[PDB]
RNA sequence: ACGGGGCUAAACCAUGCACCGAAGCUGCGGCAGCGACGCUUAUGCGUUGUUGGGUAGGGGAGCGUUCUGUAAGCCUGCGAA
RNA sequence: CCCCGGCGAGGGGAGUGAAAAAGAACCUGAAACCGUGUACGUACAAGCAGUGGGAGCACGCUUAGGCGUGUGACUGCGUAC
């Protein structure tokens, strides 16, 4: 039983006790999140396709973390015209443990 | 108050030929050779991250359209036919469907042809 | 138990006593013997005698037994250059490299 | 005149070896963008 | 989560036969050569070879329109100077009749190892017997 | 006051320009001056 | 003398509806500049608008190296450079 | 002092010393450059040698899985400063 929802701009295909890696959401760790718009259900050839909404649907999750990812580097450069500038980025994320999909 | 140049030097030398491990030749030893790809590695990675988008989703158009046509449509109509429909599954999620769940994705078809018909 | 003998400064090139120690690698020390004796190169006379070294060392040094002994090991480096200066053709000079080497012998019964 | 030179301190006068037009085979036909 | 990537070692090719009597040339090869790529399959990797096998039978009765069995002029150069050959489709089809398909589906292959590799799953026949019974092949109406 | 708590007023002690040392200070590789001609040469430049 | 294969349309003309397509626009997250208004500042925070390709060149803010004071202090043979 | 060797060069023990990889070609002992060993890749394959994707193999972990390190078949883009 696998569900679809969208979250920070992105959609994902999730199912119960999968750990899921989103945007940073301003939620403190530890505390349960719902997912109200859910996009599709599906349970074993039962698809609930929602139009665009499931309603009934929510998806519960648990904030496990959040953190920075691996930095990036970036770097530009132009030949022969004396121009080069260098940057790093993390990107923030949090992580969340998908607890129930009720339909 | 002279000042000597060798332990400064020495580290942003060794600094610039530890990112250029694995690479060819003088590219991985010499200084003049390594500093030069290091540049050019940053360069083809700010571009193909922008490529990256434009790759996957290549890729998730290909497989839709395949599976849309196992089912009797095209991917042109299977797209007009879900936005008719009211269905805001993204190509990366659809393409995904399509090959794990392949009933789940015959009741989207079936849901894009009755919103044509 | 390892043994080792070594020449250091070798008069030839590292390239040319290679040839001679890529011949006896892993070999038995009394069938390496042989190869040695009948080769034509003044590498070999080189090698040979590391080769006897090591194993009097090993017999001596470590109380192995000679028909035991293998070559486990055989690498040569370079050693230091001398620099000699070789007249040419309407003054000019050109700088001779007399390249030396670093032999080294490893035998073990192990 | 070169006249410490540390490679070669034989010799003070040494473009008869690599300028062209002082080579003793140096022949004026090979200067004929004229 | 990661986009699915098909593993060569466990795709599953299946073998065809099809029947080129009568069929246009340019037509019938940009189907071979889907299928040969794998297109017409949800599990399409581009660095994978998830295509299929397809044995061609009568070869020599493919058809083209037009004029162009007289004036399609096939050349190749021989790697001597002055070494331009050429000829035409009536040529072809009677001194060596497979290569028309199979010059035509190699155009439409990608350029590489990998469609180097597409190519050899493709079996041209010029008659209407291949050896192939042991395969069991499906009779592909295409 | 200590004489490691001293400081001088904010806006005092700006710091002098330093030519041709890369690319990240602004000021390599010319210091200022442009391309060829009188001025960029050293000691370059008319009269009053 | 179509980029190639090939094409009697997979060419040309007219009409129509889909879709693909960029670092353009939108969504989500983050940083900075300049304005305006404020939980009130003591010069920093909050709300909002907008801006952030760049050579010559102008303006602003920093990192690191050797030396002097703070230092007859502090670290260090239980290991400094 | 003992051993191999030409009553050599050079080396292996022994001994001195806190240390001999402090042995007189002697403090520390970087880089270019040259080797030996191991893992993976490489003999149907065309180009600034990377970058984005990515199978397989090897070694570590730790598990009711899929992470870390090394390598990189195949593939999109890509003509140094
Ligand atoms: N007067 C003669 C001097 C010769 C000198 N060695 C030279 O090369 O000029
Ligand atoms: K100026
Ligand atoms: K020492
Ligand atoms: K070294
Ligand atoms: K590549
Ligand atoms: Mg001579
Ligand atoms: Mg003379
Ligand atoms: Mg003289
Ligand atoms: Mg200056
Ligand atoms: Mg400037
Ligand atoms: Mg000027
Ligand atoms: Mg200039
Ligand atoms: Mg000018
Ligand atoms: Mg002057
Ligand atoms: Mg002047
Ligand atoms: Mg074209
Ligand atoms: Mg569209
Ligand atoms: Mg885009
Ligand atoms: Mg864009
Ligand atoms: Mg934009
Ligand atoms: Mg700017
Ligand atoms: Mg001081
Ligand atoms: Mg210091
Ligand atoms: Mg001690
Ligand atoms: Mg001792
Ligand atoms: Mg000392
Ligand atoms: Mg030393
Ligand atoms: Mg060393
Ligand atoms: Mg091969
Ligand atoms: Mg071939």
């Amino acid at each position: 039983m696998y569900a679809v929802f969208q979250s920070g701009g992105k959609q994902h295909r999730v199912s119960e006790g999968q750990t899921v890696r989103l945007e940073k959401l301003d939620i403190a760790t530890g505390e349960t999140v719902e997912f109200a718009e859910v996009l599709m259900i599906a349970n074993g050839e039962e698809v609930k396709i929602g139009v665009p909404f499931v309603d009934g649907g929510v998806i519960k999750a648990e904030v496990v973390a959040h953190g920075r990812g691996e930095k990036v580097k970036i770097v530009k450069f132009r030949r022969r015209k004396h121009y080069r500038k260098q940057q790093g980025h993390r990107q923030w994320f949090t992580d969340v443990k998908i607890t129930g999909i009720s339909a | 108050a002279r000042v000597k140049r060798g332990v400064i030097a020495r580290a942003r030398h060794k600094k610039i030929l530890k990112q250029a491990k694995g690479y060819y030749g003088a590219r991985s030893r010499v200084y003049r050779v390594a500093f030069q790809a290091v540049i050019k590695a940053g360069q083809y990675a700010y571009r193909d991250r922008r490529q990256r988008k434009r790759q996957f989703r290549q890729l998730w158009i290909a497989r839709i359209n395949a599976a849309a046509r196992q089912n009797g449509i095209s991917y042109s109509k299977f797209i007009n036919g879900l936005k008719k429909a009211s269905v805001e599954i993204d190509r990366k999620i659809l393409a995904d469907i399509a090959v794990f769940d392949k009933v789940a994705f015959t009741a989207l078809v079936e849901k894009a042809k009755a919103a044509l018909a | 138990m390892e043994t080792i003998a070594k020449h250091r400064h070798a008069r030839s090139s590292a390239q040319k006593v290679r040839l001679v120690a890529d011949l006896i690698r892993g070999k038995k020390v009394s069938q390496a013997l042989d190869i040695l004796t009948y080769t034509n190169k003044k590498a070999a006379v080189l090698v040979k005698k590391v080769l006897e070294s090591a194993i009097a060392n090993a017999e001596h040094n470590d109380g192995a037994d000679i028909d035991d002994l293998k070559v486990t090991k055989i690498f040569v480096d370079e050693g230091p250059s001398m620099k000699r200066i070789m007249p040419r053709a309407k003054g000019r000079a050109d700088r001779i490299l007399k390249r030396t080497s670093h032999i080294t012998v490893v035998v073990s019964d192990r | 005149m070169e006249n410490n030179s540390r490679t070669m301190p034989h010799i003070r006068r040494t473009t008869h070896i690599m300028k062209f037009a002082h080579r003793n085979s140096f022949d004026f036909h090979f200067f004929n963008a004229r | 989560m990661k986009t699915f990537t098909a593993k060569p070692e466990t795709v599953k090719r299946d073998w065809y036969v099809v029947d080129a009597t009568g069929k246009t040339l340019g037509r019938l090869a940009t189907e071979l050569a889907r299928r040969l790529r794998g297109k017409h399959k949800a599990e399409y990797t581009p660095h994978v070879d998830t295509g299929d096998y397809i044995i061609v039978l009568n070869a020599d009765k493919v058809a083209v329109t037009g004029n162009k069995r007289t004036d399609k002029v096939y050349y190749h150069h021989t790697g001597h100077i002055g070494g331009i050959k050429q000829a035409t489709f009536e040529e072809m089809i009677a001194r060596r009749p497979e290569r028309v398909i199979e010059i035509a589906v190699k155009g439409m292959l990608p350029k590489g190892p990998l469609g180097r590799a597409m190519f050899r799953k493709l079996k041209v026949y010029a008659g209407n017997e291949h050896n192939h019974a042991a395969q069991q092949p499906q009779v592909l109406d295409i | 006051m200590r004489l490691n708590t001293l400081s001088p007023a904010e806006g005092s002690k700006k710091a002098g320009k330093r030519l041709g040392r890369g690319i990240g200070s602004g000021l390599g590789k010319t210091g200022g001056r442009g391309h060829k001609g009188q001025k960029s040469r050293s000691g370059g430049g008319v009269r009053r």
